[PDB]
Formats: C-alpha cells, structure tokens, sequence
C-alpha cells in the first residue's frame, strides 16, 4: 500500500535564492581574458563573468563584458578598444521620427541613410550618443520557486483490444515510453505560444510570460495586499517517444512520426532526420527451417512526407513506399535488392506548388561484406524521375560503384587497412583500394529518394568523395560539378567577392573513373603506389583529373630513408591561387618529390633532414596551392623500423615549422596549458629543404622526463620576383620551441617557450623575429606554515617584429597574475583570497567570435595603441557566505598618450567595480 | 503449435527474508571549536527506512536529555543514518551519553528508548 | 477547494560556494517563514503589480479580471455538461528576509 | 459580402438580400465550393 | 487486418448516380466520373 | 495512517493516443448505409 | 495483489534465454522496481 | 514461435503486496 501511494505521489521541491549584488562600470569591458587557463583550456572561474559560452557560435566568456547587469559583447576595431570593450554606437535621428543606430567612432561616416530618411537635428547634430555606462544598483534579491515532480513510474504502456471486423485480445505488447512530466509554478523566459505549428518561435509569437501575467519576471506580479503572491500552475511534459513497435520474433511493425530508415546509400539514406509519418515492417527469417542460415531479411516502409504540412511545402500530398530484401550467403557478404518509390497523390498533384517530382521510382542492389579474405562493396541504382510539369519526359539516372576496400562501422571507407593481404611481413603485397565509379550527372538526393547528398563534400579536399559526416551522406563517390567564372552583372571581367575570392557557377557533370592503391612490403624495404583518374559521367577529357604517385621507404636499425613522388593532372577547372596570389579557375599540373631521412638514437631524441620540391604548372612553385589534396589517395609512408603502413595523406606537416598567428591568451600561446607549441605544424607543402632536431618527454628512457623541444632550421624556395621561372632557396626559417612541466616541491611549475626568425611571409605569418616565453606556478596548500596558504602565479612575455610591406612594427605583450588563498583564517571555516591580474599590449588586438563555429583570438595589428588592462579581485568567505569584490581598469593609449579608453574623450580609463554577497541554500 | 504446460505451484516452506540485517553499529565524532560542538554519528546496519532522533542524555541509566541537541535524520535503503548537530558547549556541559533513539515523526518523538548509546 | 502542505519546509541548509576556493557546505541551518499552498481561484483584492511598488496603483489589473473564471460572478468558465473549471494558482508568502 | 446558395443551379438564387448585388467576381458572380475533402496522412500522438 | 494489437484498416468506395441516358452525375463537377472515397488507418490502443 | 494518506491523495491518470490516418475523397458520401444492421437495429461498427 | 490476494503475473521471454530454467519461483517485492523481500513464497518445477 | 508468455495466477495471497516472480535456474 505504501508503494501504491508512492507511485502516484508528488515530490515537492522548493527553491530559494539569496544574494546581494552591486556593480558600477563606465565602459563595460571584459575581464575573463586576465584569468588563468585550465589544463583543459577553460578559463578560471570568477564571480564577475557574464557567461556566454556558446559552442554553436563560438562565443566564449572573453567575448562579453562583465560589469553592470549588461553582457555587452566586445567590439572589434576602434569603436571598441580594438576588441577590448564595448562599441561607441551613436544614435541617428530621422525626419519622420524614426531612429537608427550607427556603430562607429565617427558619425559622419554614416553612409547608410535609408531611401527617404533625413537626419533631423534633434540630438547634437542629428546624432545622439548611446551612454556607455552600466549600473547595477545594489540590492538583495530573494527568489522563491516551487515544483512538483512525479515518481517517474509511468514509463510503460500496454496495448488494448481493438478492431471492427474482429476484436484483438489486448494486453499483448508492452511499450517503453520516454515521457517526462511534472507540475511547474511559473513559465520559463523562452516559452512562447506556437500558433502556427512549426514548433519554432516566429516573429513575436506570444512571449508566454506575457500571455500568463504573473508567471515570471518582474513586469507583472499577481499580488495581494496581505502580501500573498499567486502564480499559475502548469503541467509541463516532454515526449521523447514517437515510435511504437509491435511483435517479437519474426515480424516487427513500428508506427510513428518522422520514421528513419535506410535501404542503402543512393536510395533511402533517409536516416539522421527521417522522411515522414507512417510505419515500417521488418521480417527476419534467421530461424526458418529450410533457409535460415543465410539470415534472410525483409524491410518495408510506408509513409507520408513530413506528415501533414501546409501547401507550398515539398511534402504536401507526397507519399513514399519501399521494400528491401537481403541475405548473407557467405561469411559476411550481404547481398540485397530494394525498390523505392515516392509520389504525389491527387491532392498533391494539384495545389502543391514547389517542385517535387510527380514520381520517383528507384531500384537497386548492393553486395557489401567480407567473404574470402577480401572485402567487397558494390552498389547499383536506377532513378526514373518523373519531373512534374505537363510533358515531364521522364529522366533516368544510374549510380554504380564496385570497390575492394575496408569500410568502417560508420560506413566510412578506411583506406589504411589493406583488405587483401596477399602475404606475410617478409613478403607482404597489400591491396588497399581497387574501385570503379559510374555515377551519372543527374543523380542527386531526388533521383535516389534520400534527404541530402551525392555531391562533393569539399571540392578542395578529396572531391571525388560524397561522404558527408555532417548530413549523414554515407556514399563513397560524389556527383562532380564543373566550375567556371560567373560574370553576373559586369561584362568583360569575372565576378569577385569583397575579399577578392572568385564567384563560380557549378554545373553537375557526374563522375566516372577508377582507382587502385597498393603497397608491397619487402624486408628492410617497403614500396607503395596509387593511381586514380576520374572524368565526367559522359567521359569527356575536359573534366579529367588524374593523380598518380608512389613512395619507397628503407628502415634499418635507427635510420629511415623515404622517397615520395606525387603527381596531379587536372583538366578539371579547380579553384586555387596562382603565383601572384589571386584566386583563379583553371586546369592544374602539380609534380612533387620529397626525400626525407630520419635518425632516432633511442634516448628520446630525434633528428630529421628533408628536401621537398614542388612544381606547379611547370614552375618551381615555392608553395603548392593545396592542389595535391584534391585526391583521396595520397598514401605516404612513416618513419621508423617496422612501420610499413601505407597511410592515406601526404604528411606535408612533417619536420616543418608552424605558421600560427592567433592565440587564446594575450601572449602567443606560451601561457596556455592546453596548447603544445612544440607540436604546431603548418600543414602546407613547400619547396624547401632543412633539418630539425628535437626531444620527446613521453617516450621512455628520455634525457628529461617531461621535456619537449623542437629546434629546427629550413630554407624555402622563392621565385625571382613574383612569377619568374628562375628563383633560389633564399628564404630562411629558424624556429625553436620548449615545454617543461616538472613539479619541484609542493608547487607545480610549467615553462613554455617559442622562437622564430622567418625571412619571408610563409602562409599568414609576416617576415620577422617572433619570440615568447611563459611560466605558470601553482602551489598546493601548505600545511606547515600557518593559515595553510596556497599560492599561484603566471608570467608571459611575447615579442614580434612584423616586417610587413606597410611597416616594420613591433607587437609585444606582457601578462602577469598572482594570488594567495588562506584556507584557515582566524575563525573556523573562514577563508580569504586575493588575485591581482595585469595585461599590457603594444600593437595587438582581439577579434571576437564571428557568430559561426570560429572563436575569437588575439592577433597583431598596426594600431598605434597600448592597452593596459589591470584588476584586483578579493574573495573572502565566512562559513558559507561568500563576499566577492573586484576593481578593474582598462586604458588604451596611443603613441601620443591620448587615453582613448572610456570613449567620451575625457582622458580617463574605463573602470569597473563589483561587489557580491552569495549564499547557496537548499531545502 | 502453442506448446502449453499448466503446473500447480507448491506453497513452499523456506521464507527467510532478503535485505538489510538490523545489526546496529557505528561511531561518533564530537568536535569542539570556539564554544560550539559539531557531532556526526554515522550508523550502518540500521532499519532500512526509519527516522533516528539522537540527543545528549545527562547523567542520572535514565537522566534528562538536553533537547537543544536533537539530531534528526532518516535512513537510506541499506540502513545508513548520518546525524549532524550544532550545540553550544555550555549547553552540553554535564552530558554523559549520546543516546540514539527511533523517531515516531520527523518532528522528533522517542518511539524507542535507546537502540544504541555511546559514553561521552 | 484548497491544497495545504505539510508545513515541514521551514529550514534551509547552506551549500558550498566560492570561486578562488570552495566552502565546505552544510555549515549553517536557517529557519525560514515561507507559507505556501495551492488555491483554486483568486481573492477580490488580488492585482497584477506591473511597476514593482507592491501596491495597487490606478486600476492595475484586478487579477480576477486577468484570469477569467478565477472568482466572482462576472465570468465563469463552464461546460454544457455542468462542469466548472477554475485555474489553479501556487500561493505563497515569504516573511523571512534576513 | 458573400452568401452560400444550396442548389445545383445558381440561376435559381431567388434570395438576394435587400441591397446586395451579385458582383462578377467568380464565374459570373457565383463561385463553387470544392467538393473534395483531404486528410493528409500523418501519425498523431496525443498526451493528456 | 490486425497484428498483435495494431489494426490496419483500408477502405475504397465508389458512388455513381446515373440517369436514364447515363450522364453519371456523381462527383457533381460534371465530368462524368463517380464520387470516390479512400481511407487508410493504423490504430493502436495503449494504456498506462 | 495509510488510510489517512490515501483519503486526500491524487490518482495520476496519464493518457496516450497513437494513430496514423489518411483519407482522400472527391464528394464525401456516406458508407454506413452499406453495413449490416444488428439485431438491435444498430449498424455494424467500422473504422470509417 | 489486488485486495484479497488475487495477484496475476504475466510476461514474455525469448525461449533461448529461458534454457536451463528449472523452477518458476514467486517472491514478495519491496517495490514495483523489482527488488527481493521474501525468498520463495510459492514455486513449481517448470 | 520463439517467445514464452507465462500467466501465474495466484490466490489467497497477501492483501495489497507486490509479487515479483521469475525463472530460477538449476543450482
Ligand atoms: C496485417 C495487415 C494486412 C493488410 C491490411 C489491408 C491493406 C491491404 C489492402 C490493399 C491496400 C493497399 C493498396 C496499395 C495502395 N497504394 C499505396 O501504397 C498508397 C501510396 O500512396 C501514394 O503513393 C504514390 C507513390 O508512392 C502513388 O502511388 C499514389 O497514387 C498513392 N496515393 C493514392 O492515390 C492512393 C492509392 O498508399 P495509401 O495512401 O493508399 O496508404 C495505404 C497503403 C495500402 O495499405 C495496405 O494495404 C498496407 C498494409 C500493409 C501491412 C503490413 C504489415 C503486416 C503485418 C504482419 O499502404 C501502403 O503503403 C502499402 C502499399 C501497398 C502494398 C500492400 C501489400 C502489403
Ligand atoms: C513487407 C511489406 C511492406 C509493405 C510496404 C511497401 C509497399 C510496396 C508496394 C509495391 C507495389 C508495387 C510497385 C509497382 C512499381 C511500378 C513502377 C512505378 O512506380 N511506375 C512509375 C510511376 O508509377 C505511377 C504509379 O504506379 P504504381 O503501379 O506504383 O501505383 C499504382 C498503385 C497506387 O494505387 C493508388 C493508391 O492509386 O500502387 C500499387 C502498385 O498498388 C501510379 O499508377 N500512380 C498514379 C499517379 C502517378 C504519380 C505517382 O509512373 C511514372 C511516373 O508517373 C513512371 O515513373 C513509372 O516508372
Ligand atoms: C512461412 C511462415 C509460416 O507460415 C509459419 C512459420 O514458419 C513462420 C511464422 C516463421 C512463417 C514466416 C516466415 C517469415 C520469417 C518469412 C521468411 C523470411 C525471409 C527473410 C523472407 C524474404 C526472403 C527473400 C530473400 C531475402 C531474397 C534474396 C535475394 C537477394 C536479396 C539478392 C541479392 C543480389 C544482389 C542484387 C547482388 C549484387 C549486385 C550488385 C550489382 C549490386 O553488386
Ligand atoms: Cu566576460
Ligand atoms: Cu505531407
Ligand atoms: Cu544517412
Ligand atoms: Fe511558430
Ligand atoms: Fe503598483
């Protein structure tokens, strides 16, 4: 009886929040860039951060201000303190009484008055000024909330009797659901009233807190003169279950919304979203008497696209059906056939609009598996698309491939595992890939009824491969397209973007070709080779792209010597930069050959000498323009004895330098415990030659346990002026890195250092000297000295002499930070703590997140400005009551010393102060 | 072919229990600081789900209890109660034995009169 | 109809906090004076305080007018079968501020 | 304004109100209510 | 049809009303076609 | 005490309905006039 | 167990898992989440 | 075919108790 009472009882969960807060600022800069970075790269926790960490948009705690109640993001350029503070953002008044906001330090540059608006002289001269000061008037807030949770025992459903011509028994199937429900008192700030059914908040839908006054917030509170507060009670629930399965042994029928299914690639790659609402039936004949050892299986799908959706949507009156059948006659070779169809009904043929084909009918067969020591992967498809309209003129498009290679479990092809193995280690000829491709030009995700895909995933990386992990397009080979200059509006000149990149028009050409990658394992020797030619579907050599190559390695004792030859002959246009540095579209010929020798004495040390020679379009081509990466079979070898693996990808980042110019911390990464500067490569294949010693601390029997350094020298070829055939190895790069953690006593030291003396502009790094050093100390609590002190520390210096074609400017930075925590302070359970941080910078800047996956970074700019961010943060604690105080100042002067901080132009820095009293309480 | 077998079941004879064995046992950590006392009585092998009021009984065994020391808590599903309490030292002066009892209600009450006791 | 609570939620225990350090937690027990329950209908003097002053300004909301069917005779949320529906509110009063 | 005539011949619409005149907006002022009903296929989950 | 407790119901019906001549007035858009109705349902009763 | 707890306790009753439906017609006639009539005069149950 | 001791147990299990089972033991429970209170109130072979 | 439904109907048991029943192997 007690269990029955508990099953359908409410758990009452009240919550109380108590806290005092005051904050005064004049510019709202950011202070999270001063705090130490943890070994996982996260910044140390403080009581002043505004938050804002978003992985989707790349936002971090360092992209927003931390004072007042405002989280104003930092603004790049001069409007912000070069990414250090908030923008100036004048306000512009209009004649009709409307207003706009101008984001700049000079309103005169407001070059965007709308068509009919005229600046009315209402403010200073029609331009106002948005106040840069934010205030949080000191107050103590008590927040009270209450929720009612359920026992969570309603996770099952049992079927009931049904039928009209008959009556089912009932209680035959038990389904596990994922319903999470309870009672809430108040609505979240992000709730809304969805009046359209799209499931998303359109333009100002309802603001559910505004629909139910008194639900939450401060705008409305349903009160009582006696002091009572009333809040509406809502029933909140999530239903994560949309599929219901019936039947156990041979036959299982699943009914639900947005059914996800997969016949094969090129036909019903309809998982990762699903296609619509309906049912799927799966029949497994693995226990049949006569034929059950072949594991016969049948799948059948019926559904309506997107369920019910309004007209003008692609899935209105459109229904899909399909059936697949497969077996495994041999060890693992599964062979299957499948029929798929999608079409409009009489209500979709009329009043649907869009462009969905009147009918698509695809047939196919596949032979994936591993049977007799070899792995086969084949696929055939036929489309027969009915292109709506009136005449239609049904169009057919096939897609066939046959590959002898190893597919992973995620259906991506692993080209590093042979799958042939025609011998042992002494004589070990290994076939890695052997494939043919006949994808037609018109075969897209509509031809074979899928969600996405069947197009080059990169067009710059391996562009014959359609495999797209983002959209779940599991398909080995892609529908290639031909690229050409656009010339949309202007005539005579090709259209370009603002950055100068070309604008291309892509026409699908399909794909047809073959490719073999193999390697023969000798004894102390090993050899490998690859060949690959792909044309358009029609076979015209105007779209051919052939890559051939081969490598040979000899490794013995502690010496290894490799030699690689790579070619790329692309009559296919290809987009790339020329010698001058302007993007172009046109055929390419790349010839590379690299001989690199390595010696490993075994004491953790290593030495490496290399000579790599690129040759683009017949000229020596100081740097290849990424063309060699257009093929998916690169297959270089690796140094070391007994390492005869022919792994795909030309390891161009081997024994060469790094060209990074961005960093999370103020100093050039030498103060970031999540960045190993000695393992930073450029990943660009150069025409150069050089040597590089080093030392690894993770390798056992090393001189120093945790020590890594990467001293190295190199010389890079550069043409005579810009495009001359003649040239010389005039460029010179001398680089060095070091990293040493150690733990002397109770403290935990960490040293990092980097150097560079480049002579030319390699990828984006200018030509000049570049050095950096950083030290991090973190003492554990001392149990001998009174107060149990626990110290910290941080120092970082960065220097760079950027010799760019527009200046010879020096960009240096200096970051420091110290702090001591007293874990035993007078009264019991009393703690005190103080941390002082500082960051000075010459011509450097911060670039905030771009709103995409890219994050913000500190870089060098020629802005003649010196930033002087400083702050002190004192955190004391009684038993569990935390007093946090913080005072920070940001001043950005110029060479003269004008002190542009606090940009009202009064010669005063921006200042921020905060005081908080925090107290966490639980019921 | 619905192979069906119908079997009458026998009423058994061995019905020994299966769960927490009521075997009271534990320790106490009375810690004085600056005029306040923090007592932590971690017990194991107790009743699986029961309120366990514990206070300081003075000398006199019977004796009164300084009820300004009542530590209340309930047990888990194995029988683990963790009593915790803050009492001025001047109050607990002249106390003799920390007596743990059973709680009729979360408001306190002495269902049992000493299931376990430690000399202080 | 009203729904009262057991009244056993009269205590709070502090939790660990701090950024430069971390307090032990469960160190102080505070007695609060929160009286809460569930009501079905609103009183006559209830109102929607849209300014924060805590007092009824000139015709603020007349909370019975905001939630029709809460109380009174002006509005009654009914059903042809004879059922009467009244919104459920979570009423609470906090007398503790220190 | 619009009205609905329930008959197989709109010419027999002997009930134009006092001041209303048939505007030649449809075929000749008379439309035609579609007789086709559609329930687009969907799977519905209702929770209470 | 019905599997364990999942019921598949399908129905196709036709209504044609001709005159003596054979004008086939059904589906009264006057195109000589009968009225037609088709339905497909999948029903599943579940209990907590 | 258990009876006192049960006297003023809520019974939580959740309901879930799952079902797929599609229907296409051009005139919307009636089909219940085709089904057999039961001995009590009611028409046989159907899913349409 | 209803209100007069009318407990009606039901359940589906693939025969493959069942193999080597010798007796269906009925126990008491501590909650609807499985658990074991009594170790064999009623039982039968097969 | 390959699944086993088992209906143990018990009577004269304890008024409102839980009765977890399963299959104990030979041991
Ligand atoms: C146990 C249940 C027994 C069966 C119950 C009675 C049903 C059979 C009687 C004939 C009834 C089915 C006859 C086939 C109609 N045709 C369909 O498939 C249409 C497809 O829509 C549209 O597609 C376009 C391109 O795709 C075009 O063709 C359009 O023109 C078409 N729309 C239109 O204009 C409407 C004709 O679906 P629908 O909207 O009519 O949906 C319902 C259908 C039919 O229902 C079933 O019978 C399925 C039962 C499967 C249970 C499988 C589970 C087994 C469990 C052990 O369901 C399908 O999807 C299947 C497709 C037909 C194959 C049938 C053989 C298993
Ligand atoms: C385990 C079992 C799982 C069950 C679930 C899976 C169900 C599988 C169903 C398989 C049925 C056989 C398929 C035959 C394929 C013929 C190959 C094929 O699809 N033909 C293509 C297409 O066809 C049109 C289609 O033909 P269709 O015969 O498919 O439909 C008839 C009937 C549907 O009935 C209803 C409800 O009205 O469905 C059946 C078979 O019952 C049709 O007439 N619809 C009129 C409307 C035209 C637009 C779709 O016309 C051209 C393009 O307009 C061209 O592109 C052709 O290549
Ligand atoms: C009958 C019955 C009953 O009544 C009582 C009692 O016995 C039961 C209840 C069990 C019962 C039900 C039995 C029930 C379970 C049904 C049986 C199960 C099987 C599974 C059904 C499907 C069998 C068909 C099979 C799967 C098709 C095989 C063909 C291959 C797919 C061909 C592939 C070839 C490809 C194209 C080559 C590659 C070519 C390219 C170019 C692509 O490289
Ligand atoms: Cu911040
Ligand atoms: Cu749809
Ligand atoms: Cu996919
Ligand atoms: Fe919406
Ligand atoms: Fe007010």
């Amino acid at each position: 009886r007690i269990a029955a009472l508990e099953r359908n009882a409410f758990s009452v969960k009240p919550s109380l929040t108590i806290g005092y807060s005051v904050s005064r600022t004049s510019r709202n800069f950011d202070v999270d860039r001063l705090f130490p970075l943890n070994a996982d790269g996260t910044v140390a926790n403080n009581a002043f951060t505004s938050g804002g960490i978003d992985t989707d948009t790349g936002a971090q705690r360092r992209d927003f201000g931390d004072f007042g109640n405002a989280s104003d993001p930092v603004v790049a350029g001069a409007a912000g303190l070069y990414g250090f503070a908030d923008g100036v953002s004048y306000t512009v008044y209009f004649t009709d009484g409307s207003t706009a906001t101008f984001d700049g330090l000079n309103p005169a540059d407001y070059k965007v008055p709308t068509g009919k608006v005229i600046d009315t002289t209402k403010g200073r001269n029609g331009f106002g000024f948005n106040n840069l000061a934010r205030y949080k008037e000191g107050s103590t807030d008590i927040g009270i909330s209450l929720g009612f949770d359920t026992s969570g025992q309603f996770s099952q459903v049992t079927s009931g009797t049904g039928g009209s011509l008959f009556s089912t028994a009932g209680r035959l199937q038990v389904n596990q659901i994922d319903l999470n429900f309870g009672l809430v008192t108040g609505l979240p700030s992000d709730a809304y009233v969805d009046t359209n059914g799209n499931g998303k908040k359109d333009d100002g839908e309802a603001t559910g807190r505004g629909t139910y006054l008194g639900s939450g917030g401060t705008a409305a509170i349903l009160r009582d003169p006696a002091g009572n507060v009333y809040r509406p009670v809502f029933f909140r629930f999530k239903n994560a279950t949309t599929q219901f399965s019936v039947g156990n042994n041979p036959v299982i029928v699943t009914l639900g919304q947005q059914q996800k299914f997969y016949f094969s690639d090129y036909v019903f790659d309809n998982n990762y979203d699903g296609r619509g609402d309906g049912f799927t039936v799966t029949v497994d004949g693995s226990n049949v008497p006569v034929i059950g050892a072949w594991k016969p299986q049948i799948k059948g799908v019926y559904g309506s696209r997107s369920g019910l959706d309004g007209t003008a949507e692609a899935g209105y009156g459109v229904y899909y059906r399909g059936v697949r059948a497969q077996i495994t006659p041999v060890g693992t070779l599964t062979a299957g056939i499948h029929y798929a169809q999608e079409g409009r009904d009489m209500f979709g043929a009329a009043q649907n609009t869009t462009s969905t084909p009147s009918d698509v009918t695809t047939y196919g067969a596949d032979l994936h598996g591993k049977a007799f020591g070899v792995e086969l992967h084949s696929e055939y498809a036929t489309s027969r698309v009915r292109p709506n309209t009136a005449n239609a003129a049904v169009q057919t498009s096939n897609a066939f491939y046959a590959r002898v290679a190893t597919r992973k479990d995620n259906l991506a092809f692993d080209l590093n595992t042979p799958a042939a193995k025609f011998g042992n280690d002494t004589f070990g000829v290994s076939l890695y890939d052997l494939n043919y491709r006949k994808i037609d030009a018109g075969y897209n995700n509509v031809a074979g009824i899928s969600e996405y895909g069947y197009g080059s995933y990169s067009r710059t990386s391996a562009q014959n491969i359609a495999y797209n992990p983002d959209t779940g397009v599991t398909a080995p080979f892609a529908n290639l397209d031909r690229q050409a200059y656009t010339d949309a509006n202007n005539d005579g000149t090709s259209d370009r973007n603002a950055d100068g990149t070309v604008v291309a028009t892509n026409t699908k050409i399909g794909q047809m070709g073959f490719g073999v990658k193999a390697a023969a394992n000798l004894g102390p020797v090993a050899i490998g080779g690859y060949y690959d030619t792909s044309t358009g579907a029609n076979g015209d050599n105007a779209n051919r792209m052939t890559e051939a190559g081969g490598s040979a390695k000899v490794a013995y004792s502690i010496f290894s010597l490799r030699g690689t030859y790579n070619t790329l002959d692309s009559n296919r246009p290809q987009i790339y930069r020329d010698a001058a540095g302007t993007q172009i579209i046109g055929d390419a010929k790349v010839r590379r050959y690299a001989v690199q020798a390595d010696v490993t004495p075994g004491l953790g040390l290593f030495v490496g000498a290399y000579y790599r020679d690129v040759n683009v379009n017949g000229v020596r081509s100081t740097t290849d323009r990424g063309l060699l990466g257009r093929g998916y079979l690169a297959s270089s070898f690796e140094p070391g004895v007994g390492n005869n693996a022919y792994r795909t990808g030309l390891r161009c980042a081997d024994n060469n330098f790094g060209t990074g110019t961005r960093d999370i911390d103020g100093v050039g990464g030498v103060l970031n415990p999540a960045v190993n500067l000695d393992q930073s490569r450029t990943a660009t294949c150069f025409t150069s030659y050089g040597v590089e010693a080093g030392h690894a601390g993770d390798n056992a029997n090393a001189l120093v346990k945790d020590l890594f350094f990467r001293v190295g020298y190199s010389r890079v070829y550069v043409p005579t002026t810009a495009t001359a055939t003649t040239g010389d190895f005039s460029g010179s790069v001398t680089y060095g890195d070091a990293r040493y953690d150690r733990k002397v006593g109770v403290a935990n030291v960490r040293l990092a250092g980097s150097f560079s003396t480049t002579n030319t502009q390699l990828d984006s790094r200018p030509a000049g000297t570049r050095g950096a050093v950083g030290l991090i100390v973190r003492t554990d609590p001392l149990e001998n000295v009174p107060f149990r002190p626990q110290f910290n520390g941080q120092v970082g210096y960065y220097t760079a002499d950027n010799r760019v074609a527009a200046g010879n400017y020096n960009a240096n930075a200096t970051k420091y930070g110290a702090g001591v925590v007293l874990n035993d302070f007078l009264l019991p359970q009393t703690k005190i703590g103080v941390r002082y941080d500082g960051y000075m910078a010459q011509n450097r800047q911060y670039t905030p997140f771009d709103g995409d996956g890219t994050q913000g970074y500190f870089s060098d700019a020629n802005n003649n400005r010196r930033t002087n961010l400083n702050g002190v943060y004192v955190e004391g604690a009684y038993q569990d009551l935390i007093f946090s105080y913080g005072t920070y100042t940001l001043s950005q002067k110029d060479l003269n010393g004008v002190e542009y901080g606090s940009g009202i132009n009064n010669g005063q820095p921006a200042r921020g102060q905060t005081f908080k009293i925090s107290y966490k309480v639980n019921f | 072919g619905p192979t069906e077998g119908t079997y009458t079941l026998a009423p058994q004879a061995v019905v020994k229990p299966a769960g927490p064995v009521y075997a009271p046992a534990g320790t106490a950590k009375i810690s004085e600081t600056l005029g306040v006392t923090r007592t932590t009585i971690t017990l194991t092998g107790m009743a699986p789900y029961a309120i366990y009021v514990a206070h300081y009984h003075k000398m006199g065994s019977d004796g009164p209890a300084i009820m300004e020391s009542r530590m209340i808590a309930q047990a888990s599903a194995d029988g683990k109660v963790t009593l915790t309490g803050i009492v001025p030292t001047a109050l607990i002066r002249d106390a003799a034995y920390i007596n743990v009892h059973h709680g009729r209600d979360f408001s306190g009450a002495l269902a049992d009169s000493g299931v376990i006791c430690t000399p202080i």
